[PDB]
Parts: C-alpha cells; structure tokens; sequence
C-alpha cells in the first residue's frame, strides 16, 4: 500500500458580495445569531439567503483612512485578512458591542432594506439557554434604542429546530443538540421546553478542536511548521467519528491489523522491532519510520486516536469537566422524571422516547446516531420504540424554526416583545412563551 | 497588485459615522469590553442579592441550575498520553500510563513542567 | 510490609507472598516488569478426579483421603458425555 | 420435558419491600443488558438466596 499525503489548507471564496436592492417593508427579517455561522434571510424564503462566518475585522490601510473589507465573508479573499479576523464571540456571549453593530449593519445592508426611522422590519432572534440578565437588557438596548424594532422575540435554536421538524407546536420530544461552544439536552412536554430539567455541557465543537489541537501537540512537541487552527477544524471535520462501543474499541485501535485501514496520514505544507514497539505505532502509525524524509518530519500523522475527539461528549471528564455525560442526562431525564422511575416508564417518556431529536453544527460527525440509539436501547426497557431524528444539515434547521414560527400568525403573536411593552415593563422583563427561555424565578 | 482589488472590494461597505441604520436618536455608549469571565459570577452576585433579601425563593431556571451535575458511575480511567487504557499511574508525576515501553520512554524521561500540560487535558492541572 | 516480591490474583481476591526481595536490612529477586500479564495455565485432571467432583456425595478430599466408595456408574457416563 | 426461563444481567434496583404483619414482603430487582432492561418482583426465598451471594447493586 503506497502512503499517500494530505494538504489540509482550505481554498479562498472570489465572490463574497450578493444583496437584492428589492425587498418587502411589511416582512420580518429572520436572523440567527450563531457562534460559528452568521446566518439571515426574509420570512418568506425557506432557505436561508445569508450565510457568514460571524467575523469581521479591522483592516488598517495606508493612504484610504484605515477602514476597510470590515464584516463578512470579505475576510475570505486573502489569508493576511482571515488571519486576525476577530469573531467577537466568546464563550457564552460576544464580547464587543461597535462590533456586533457592524455585524447587524453589514447584514442589514446584504438584504437591501431602505431605512425607515431605525428599522421598519421586525426581527427574529436566537437566543442562548439560561441567557445573563444583563446579556437580554442590553440585546433590548440594541434592538429598542438602536435600530427601532417594532417587534422582537428570541428562543432557544434547539427548540427552533424541534417546532420546525414538529410544525404542530403540541408535540412531546426530547432535543439533545450540540453546538459550537455548548451542548444541551431539553425535554419538550407538549411543545413547551421544561428548561427546569433541560441541561448543559459545556463542551460543543470548538472545545473538540481545541482538544485536537491540545492532543496532536503534545503528541508531537518537536513539530516543525505551526499547525493552524482553520486546518485544526478542517482534518477534525474528516477524519472524526464515533465508535459504537468506545471501551471494546481503544484495545483493538492499536493492533497491527486494524491500523491497515484506520489511519490516514495528514501531511503539513512545506517549500527493538518496530512492530512490538506499540509507541513506534501509536507515533508513526503501520509504516517504519524514515527519520531523514523531509515529509517524514512534516507528517501528522493523525487517526490513531480520531476515535477519542468526539467520545468526549459522551464522556465529559476526558475533557476536564465533572459533569455527566448527555447518555447519563438522557437517563435521568427518561427514568426519573415526569413520574417515571426506573422499571416503569410514563406515557410523556414514552412519547419523549418516540420522538428524539438531535441537531447543532457538531451533529455532523459520523456514527452519532447509531452510538445514541445503540446507549438508549442499553437502559431502555426492552420493547419501547426509539426514534431518532436526523437533518441533512442540522446547523441551519434553527433559522428553518424561526421560518415556521414566522409562517404561523397566531404563534407568531404570543410570543411578540414590543417596544410598547418594554417601554411600560422596563428591560427586565421575559414572556414565558413555550418556545424559549422562561424566568429565574416562580 | 492585489491590493487594489482589495480596496475595490472594500469600496462598496463604507458606512459612514452618521449611519443609514441609525433611530436618529441613536447615541452609541463607551461600555468597557467586558469578559466572559466576570458576567457569571456577577450574575452570582445578583443571585445571592436576590435571595438574601427574598428569604429575610427556589429559582427556576438560571445559568447554574441548568448545569449537568456529575456522574455518580465511576469514570473510566484512560492513558495519559496513548489515550488506551491507564493499567498503572506513576507515583512521582501523576501521570497514568498504558504499559512498561510508554512509561519508560515518555513517563520516567518526562521534563518537570510536562506533567502539567497532561494533567491539564484531563482538567487536573493542580499548579494554579 | 515494605520489600516483599508478592503475586495477586486480582478476581479470586489471592494474595501470595512470593518472598522477601534484594534488601540487606526467604530471598526472591525482583520479577521482570509488564505488570498485570495474561498467564497461560495448562491443566491435566485426570478422569477419576473428575467423577469424583462430579459426585455431589463426594468431595475432593476423597482424592486424598481416599474414601470416594463406589462412586455411582451414572456419574461416570454424565462425565463421559460431558 | 419441561422448560428452562433464565434472567440475566446487571441489577440496576434492589429494593425490598417489608410489608410486616422485620420480615419483607417482595423484593422489586431490575436486571440490564446490552438489549435493554427488565423488573421483577421476587418472593422472600429469591431475596434469601440472593443475599446468600451477596449480590449488591452492579452485579450481573
């Protein structure tokens, strides 16, 4: 078998700017505020008409007053403007607010809405679950005082995504999505989330790649070009899967016949027997080692250990986080509450069980599904039916929720925060609708 | 030569300093850039202000009631650096190891100030 | 206590003491490393030792003692066909 | 010709219901394997014979 190489760099969009100066004054606009993906459109489209990187930067020219390719996906022509491309985003919140205005401005301007006072369109937002006070007085700041929108309203994008593949608005499930910075399980009665026993880890898909790039260096502390973090994404985003059975897995993933097929040898870019010696395999894979190979000292080597990334999430103390893993969550939640114990399960379980869901943009890892069913029929009573749910694409099924709330008049108007109400209500102030957050208190 | 297409692309976004997605009242604030790391603990702080003067009040959904408690089985014990099954922990450095060739070719040659990084990926990094 | 070269069975719960090691302060030098190894036991039982397990009025003891009297033919073509 | 009816797994629950009229009523054991998990109620005599080879919770 010829060793074959692997270039990780990631190719240059030539064509970022598209926006129609014709646009409807009575249509809210759809946007959802992501961590890693910026996504926008109108009510009327089902597809979402902008996606973005949620980064923008600050481009100092010489002799042109310093102020250029701001927001978008003009970062993506050149790498020196990609490569101090600050996503604001931190870990539960953004962090800078001139920024965020130049998000919304920038986006504002990609659908062609003319101004009319601030904003003549209602918006639609997402919003993260058990969301700081201080986070939803100042996202009423920069609706109300900012951009004069007439109607705001904000939810969980998991839930989103529920009341989009269940369009009924009364149906009984169970959401376990997986974003870029979070990971939560939320059971949904009756189309209402009881986030009282929704929970959270605080893994989701940039953690994992940080826990790449963690591992891959300290599996290699002599390397000799810097591994950049966009390639760290790119081979975690291909060579990543869940095992069925991750305990039987890690003492065959290193024996002499299953490193035939497992492994791939990633390649960085550039201008005493080997065979006992199981530290010779786990470093330089089925393949001697030829130490004097210039390609030999720039192979990343990879894929030895593709299978301890994305376990992680169901295993959090690999991790460094004491908290249950999303199986033990999903245990609790369908064996010890909503009158159920373990023996004899309610009719909510059983139709939470019936009804399963998972979505997020690190939902796309292959082998999810199967390891999720596989861990629900373990504790399951024997007999009960298990539906689990899938998307093509389960990052963008969110702003697909926010399209069908926004296509449902009388759910659209439940949940409505208006400028009069703020105004008479203060900033403290959140509508108990099903389809979002609730208050801290009773 | 690059650098004009650059300008050129960039020649189309300028939003100037009155903006045409302003409320005309619009006064931009000078808000300090606040972390990550001190919302949540005062958010704790309202919190106990809260139930300091409510109780002289069980809450329903916060940041901190949402997060999963730990796990009551016991966690599975793994190689430090292999990522296979920790058989043994070295007793100097609190590294747990795979087997003989790995601890003596990485755990006993081990530097001082390696350990930490290791124990720091399994979240037990006890120099603070 | 400290200095003993011991062997243990980790499912039985067996702890043997295989002796005292090199410390000058019986003496067993100290085993070769891979701690925690699969060992291979082959074992020979003959088919009277067998029939007299076999025998739930006998115990192995009678392989000893030597009292197994007349063990029963039915336990025999049991074990046979075992 | 008779039959042969086998439980086996890992005892998830162990609870034992007293019920006195000191001595316990029934025992409710829950065993778990990989194809899912089943409950049954047992009379005292099982629950003696099964704390005869100490059987705590996770043990199959």
């Amino acid at each position: 078998k010829a060793v074959v190489i692997d270039d990780p760099p990631l190719r240059q969009t030539p064509e970022p700017f598209d926006e129609q100066s014709a646009y409807n004054p009575q249509s809210p606009i759809a946007i959802d505020f992501g961590s890693s993906k910026l996504r926008a459109g109108f009510v009327n489209h089902a597809t979402p008409t902008h996606i973005f990187p949620n980064a923008l930067t600050k481009f100092r020219d010489r002799k042109l007053n310093k102020n250029f390719t701001f927001v978008g996906n003009d970062t993506l022509l050149d790498q020196a403007v990609r490569s101090q491309s600050r996503s604001p985003f931190d870990g539960p919140f953004v962090t800078n607010w001139n920024l965020t205005e130049e998000i919304l401005d920038y986006t504002f301007h990609h659908l062609g809405v003319v101004p009319d006072n601030g904003i003549p369109n209602p918006i639609l937002l997402t919003e993260r679950l058990a969301t700081v006070q201080s986070q939803r007085t100042n996202w009423y700041q920069i609706l109300f005082e900012t951009y004069n929108v007439p109607g705001v309203t904000f939810g969980i994008d998991s839930l989103f995504s529920f009341y989009n593949y269940n369009p009924s608005g009364n149906k009984t499930g169970l959401v376990i999505s997986c974003g870029h910075e979070d990971t939560n399980v939320i059971p949904v009665v009756d189309g209402a989330g009881i986030l009282t026993d929704a929970k959270r880890i605080n893994w989701g898909g940039h953690q994992a790649v940080d826990y790449l790039n963690d591992l891959m260096a300290l599996k290699y502390p002599y390397f000799p070009t810097k591994m950049s973090y966009l390639q760290y994404e790119t081979m975690y985003k291909d060579y990543c899967y869940v095992s069925r059975n991750y305990d039987e897995d890690i003492e065959k993933i290193l024996t002499l016949e299953n490193l035939d097929t497992n492994d791939v040898v990633v390649e960085a870019p550039f201008t005493y027997d080997w065979r006992n010696s199981i530290l010779h395999l786990f470093l330089r894979g089925p393949r001697p080692h030829d130490s004097e190979n210039i390609h030999e000292q720039h192979q990343m080597h990879l894929n030895v250990e593709r299978i301890r990334v994305p376990e992680v999430i169901f295993q959090p103390t690999m991790g460094g986080q004491d908290q249950a893993g999303i199986c033990e969550l999903s245990e609790t939640i369908l064996l010890k509450k909503f009158g159920s114990q373990p023996g004899k399960l309610s009719q909510t379980s059983i139709d939470m069980v019936n009804n399963v869901l998972i979505t997020g943009g690190n939902a796309k890892v292959p082998g999810l599904k199967e390891r999720i069913v596989k861990e629900f029929t373990g504790f399951l009573p024997t007999g009960t039916n298990i539906t689990v749910n899938m998307s093509s694409d389960p990052s963008l099924d969110a702003w697909k929720g926010m399209a069908a709330l926004a296509r449902n008049e009388e759910q659209y108007r439940k949940t409505v925060i208006s400028k009069k109400e703020y105004e008479e209500y203060g900033p403290e102030y959140i509508k108990e609708h099903k389809l979002g957050n609730t208050k801290y208190f009773e | 030569e690059r650098l004009l297409f650059l300008r050129s692309v960039g020649e189309r976004n300028e939003i100037g300093f009155p903006s045409r997605f302003k409320s005309a009242h619009y006064k931009k604030p000078t808000r300090r850039h606040k972390s990550a790391r001190q919302l949540i603990s005062d958010e704790n702080k309202r919190i106990n202000a809260l139930l300091t003067k409510a109780n002289k009040l069980v809450p329903k959904a916060t940041y901190f009631s949402v997060e999963a408690p730990p796990s009551i089985r016991p966690a599975k014990k793994y190689c430090d650096v292999t990522g296979l099954k920790g058989f043994y922990k070295s007793p100097t450095n609190n590294i747990r190891y795979h087997n003989a060739e790995i601890y003596q070719l990485i755990v006993k040659p081990m530097a001082p100030g390696v350990d930490q990084e290791y124990l720091k990926l399994r979240g037990a990094n006890f120099v603070l | 206590l400290a200095g003993d070269v011991i062997s243990i069975d980790k499912a039985s719960g067996k702890i043997t003491k295989l002796g005292r090691s090199f410390a000058r302060s019986r003496f067993v030098q100290c085993p070769e490393g891979e701690l925690q190894k699969r060992k291979t036991v082959v074992h020979t039982v003959s088919l009277h030792e067998i029939d007299v397990i076999n025998s739930r009025t006998q115990g192995f003891l009678a392989l000893f003692t030597g009292d197994t009297g007349e063990i029963r033919s039915e336990v025999r073509d049991q074990i046979n066909t075992k | 010709k008779e039959t042969k009816e086998v439980y086996e797994g890992e005892v998830t629950e162990l609870t034992p219901e007293d019920a006195e009229n000191k001595t316990i009523s029934h025992v409710i054991v829950g065993l778990k394997s990989a194809k899912g998990t089943k409950t049954l109620r047992l009379d005292p005599t099982i629950y003696e014979s099964i704390q005869r080879e100490k059987v705590s919770i996770g043990d199959v």
